[PDB]
């Protein structure tokens, strides 16, 4: 991005805000961090909610069958798991209709 | 440098790109043709996972097989055995020596021998009429006379040997039946044994998942490294702007 | 023996259609003990293996079907296989079959095979040409620019 003017900078990230908006809406921390980031007067809030999402992003990993501190890389454990647990829901249906 | 600075995003994206897909990969990528060797290696990856798996998941269908034919009413040939159990007022025999001993149960299943899952139809005469309509059933299928709740124990020209028995079936004929392992009679530890097979089962499973897991992602990869050259391949590994517009 | 009588014999004999023609019964019973390789529900009949005597079956005949009493209060209802263990004649019809069958997709590899040479020979083609001409790739001609 570089080599690409200002306002075409600012439209992007109005429109990665709004998906944001939706994204986060489940959200309560997330969500006022967010909510906190639009003053164009304290940008470093911008950073920290990225932070705040990483960090976020983390917690939640449910690192008792996952280890992967980036989430970007747990994608393939949560994909493993889905696959695995349609593998018990097949063996759970057999059993419950026996 | 306005020729190099128009240029520039579309390098600066592409090298990007690059680095991150040969990073996602342990190699770092240096030419086409060297691309082109990595998909090959990722074709005799994916040919050979999807091998893998295949024969992992044969084996899985197999256990499950085994185990679901041990399932109900009790463990035996109930593909037709039901209809063929409820349609006449018996009873399976497998059934009525279900809760005898692990012992005793090797010992009567070798002198009950192919006839172990046979049902008791105290007439004989109820099948009559109905066989010549039965087309479909186990090839041999086996009928006891006698009383359900009390049969009375098949009279056998039985003779038993260690951890055997010998018959006599018929006229110059003998059965000669191995104590097995594990036997049809005696079908509470049975049930037992097909938990045992549902525990085998789980490692298969994993091993599986383990294997399709691998070939989906060496699919995405292969993806999105065709869609990298599909948008990338222009650029490749050409010159870095930015060094020559500071010049 | 017979194709046709084949299946009828296999649904007679049952279990016991796999079974050793032991005239003697002898060599067995003090071997009985020390046989535990052999299969557990192992048959033997007395009969000359020269000319093996009918088997004795109380059978009746029902359409594509048997009845026989197997013994005393035990009367066992079989139908007719295909294939029969009695009759095989070798079958080497069925194996000629299955070699069609994996001939054909022997072809269909080889073809299969030639057409992804080809591919990758197009591949390498169009590799080549970006390597070396992809820069001047598309652009306009320089004679007229050169006579300008």
């Amino acid at each position: 991005l570089a080599y690409m003017e200002g306002g075409a900078l600012r439209s992007m990230s109005d429109k990665a805000l709004g998906a944001l908006r939706l994204a986060v809406a489940d959200n309560e921390h997330l969500r006022d961090a967010l909510r906190l980031s639009e003053d164009p007067k304290r940008p470093e809030r911008k950073v920290q909610f990225f932070i705040a999402v990483y960090q976020h992003l983390r917690e939640r990993i449910r690192q008792d069958i996952i280890r992967t501190d980036d989430p970007v890389d747990a994608i393939e454990q949560m994909e493993i798991e889905l696959a695995r647990l349609t593998e018990e829901l097949t063996a759970r249906e057999q059993k419950l209709a026996i | 440098i306005q020729s190099l600075t128009a240029r520039a995003p579309v390098w600066l994206a592409a090298q990007d790109t690059l680095n991150q897909l040969c990073e996602q990969s342990g190699e770092t990528l240096a030419s086409s043709n060297d691309v082109t060797e990595y998909m090959q290696q990722l074709l005799e990856r994916e040919r050979e996972a999807t091998v893998e798996r295949d024969e992992v998941a044969a084996q899985k269908r197999e256990l499950e097989k085994q185990i679901e034919r041990l399932s109900q009413p009790s463990g035996a040939e109930d593909s037709r055995m039901i209809a063929l159990a409820e349609r006449f007022g018996g009873v399976l025999l497998s059934e009525i020596y279900d809760d005898i001993t692990i012992d005793d149960a090797p010992y009567f299943s070798a002198l009950y021998g192919p006839a172990r899952h046979g049902i008791v139809v105290p007439d004989l005469s109820l099948v009559r009429p109905h066989l010549e309509t039965l087309e479909d059933c186990p090839e041999d299928l086996y009928l006891i006379e006698g009383d359900p709740q009390s049969f009375d124990d098949s009279v056998f020209n039985a003779e038993e040997q260690t951890n055997a028995v010998l018959v006599k079936s018929s006229d110059r004929q003998w059965r000669y039946s191995r104590y097995p392992e594990l036997p049809l009679f005696g079908r509470a530890a049975r049930e037992n044994r097909l938990e045992a097979l549902n525990l085998e089962r789980d490692a298969l499973a994993e091993r599986y998942a383990t294997l399709s897991f691998d070939v989906q992602k060496i699919q995405r990869a292969h993806q999105a490294f065709s869609q990298f050259v599909g948008k990338h391949l222009s650029v490749a590994f050409d010159t870095d702007p930015e060094a020559e517009i500071r010049e």
